[PDB]
RNA sequence: GGCGGUGUAAGUGCAGCCCGUCUUACACCGUGCGGCACAGAAACACUGAUGUCGUAUACAGGGCG
């Protein structure tokens, strides 16, 4: 019934802004309050913000306030983190968490959005170089080299492979670019009847690219 | 500004076991604590609010307490499924504060890597770099090392590792080393062998390939 | 309720007696303020009850055997 959709995320420089959107439905914003948690990739949560019901009172981390704002739309039921100055410890994914009723959950924030990714950074965003890593059961995969900020998606065969795949987090390689590489183990029978096609997209750059893998 | 400092920051346990995660407020924060659940790459969970009362939906085998400013999530019983990232929070006093998190990975029999070896792309040899590619897939526990040797000569500072995390459905782990080379220095050697030490193996193996082949 | 005002009575600075002041009781009249609990979709703010535990001028001495 409840739902929380965000979205506003990405890339910018340092010193630079954006504003994080929540979408609520199944419940009216104006009753609850409303907070932000970020999480650095590898860390743990950090609460950044919220909002209280009926007061419109707001309260910010020590790290963030007089630089990110948070805000609600009462008409479009939509709450907002508007982040200014930013920098490269910023960098992380963000929530909107929904603190729940009192009676029924106390102060514990019962429902999350999605989260959505802030990269703080100077370097320029690159699309990625896909290559094959042939047949060795067997193993095989995709190299997915050279490309900024993250993320990159994998799937193999349109998603109807899934069983035995391994997609690795990606490594920053002194070039300041990403690398990971996406494998998957299968019987060896099925390499002359199934063919087998990595799809990666990399949509901070718009690049989306469908690579066949074959026996070398 | 209220500290909650989270121990242990992780733990392995076996299926069925008792686990007890605690979380120590640095002044009081009365019962105003909550604890969660969070999965890689997901939202978190809220599994206990009110320091103590079970949020609906949780099984039963999860439960809260506090002894004044001491706050303690128990898992009567671990299951498969439980395997985690688990925080508490205090929501006394802004700025809210979170515990630093208690990582849960579930204990399993040792298992060797199985390693494969990827020579670099024909696609790739045209651009200048070649990257050489080691596969450790399935293995448990996590720690594991590899060497890389071109023409027997052992490699450093020229490759980077990465390792998912811990398999649902078997609890094991992988791992990928990519060694970076010029196409040059690629194209002139010709025995390319990644060593791999781990707890599953008495002694290090090695899976190489010839240039060519 | 507590506090204050006024009135009536009794007791009360002495070796003793008297007046006052002081205390207590009763009567009527004014009149609150905090802290902490609770609830309202509710951490603050806002609204509403009811409890509790507390609070507030440190002006008294004189007369006669």
């Amino acid at each position: 019934e409840v739902q929380l959709v965000e979205s506003g995320g990405g890339l910018v420089q340092p010193g630079g802004s954006l504003r994080l959107s929540c979408a609520a439905s199944g419940f009216y914003i104006s009753y609850s309050s409303i907070h932000w948690v970020r999480q650095a990739p590898g860390k743990g949560l950090e609460w950044v913000a919220s909002i209280s019901p009926y007061s419109g009172s707001t309260y910010y981390a020590d790290s963030v306030k007089g630089r990110f704002t948070i805000s609600a739309d009462t008409s479009k039921n939509t709450a907002y983190l508007q982040m200014n100055s930013l920098r490269a410890e910023d960098t992380a994914v963000y929530y909107c968490a929904r603190q729940g009723y009192r009676r029924r959950s106390g102060r514990g924030f019962d429902y999350w959005g999605q989260g959505t990714l802030v990269t703080v950074s100077s370097a320029s965003t690159k699309g990625p170089s896909v290559f094959p890593l042939a047949p060795s059961t067997a193993a095989l995969g995709c190299l997915v080299k050279d490309y900024f900020p993250e993320p990159v998606t994998v799937s193999w065969n349109s998603g109807a492979l899934t069983s035995g795949v391994h997609t690795f987090p990606a490594v920053l390689q002194s070039s300041g670019l990403y690398s990971l590489s996406s494998v998957v183990t299968v019987p060896s029978s099925s390499l002359g009847t199934q063919t087998y096609i990595c799809n990666v997209n990399h949509k901070p750059s718009n690049t989306k690219v469908d690579k066949k893998v074959e026996p070398k | 500004d209220i500290q909650m400092t989270q121990s242990p920051s992780s733990l392995s346990a076996s299926v069925g076991d008792r686990v007890t995660i605690t979380c120590r407020a640095s002044q009081s924060v009365s019962s105003a604590v909550a604890w969660y659940q969070q999965k890689p790459g997901k939202a978190p969970k809220l599994l206990i609010y009110s320091a103590s009362s079970l949020y609906s939906g949780v099984p039963s085998r999860f439960s809260g307490s506090r002894s004044g400013t001491d706050f303690t999530l128990t898992i009567s019983s671990l299951q498969p499924e439980d395997f985690a990232t688990y925080y508490c929070q205090q929501s006394y006093s802004f700025p809210n504060t979170f515990g630093e998190g208690t990582k849960v990975e579930i204990k399993r029999t040792v298992a060797a890597p199985s390693v494969f070896i990827f020579p670099p792309s024909d696609e790739q040899l045209k651009s200048g770099t070649a990257s050489v590619v080691c596969l450790l897939n399935n293995f448990y526990p996590r720690e594991a090392k590899v060497q890389w040797k071109v023409d027997n000569a052992l490699q450093s500072g020229n490759s980077q590792e990465s390792v998912t995390e811990q398999d649902s459905a078997d609890s094991t782990y992988s791992l990928s080393s990519t060694l970076t080379l010029s196409k040059a220095d690629y194209e002139k050697h010709k025995v390319y062998a990644c060593e791999v030490t781990h707890q599953g193996l008495s002694s290090p193996v090695t899976k190489s390939f010839n240039r060519g082949e």
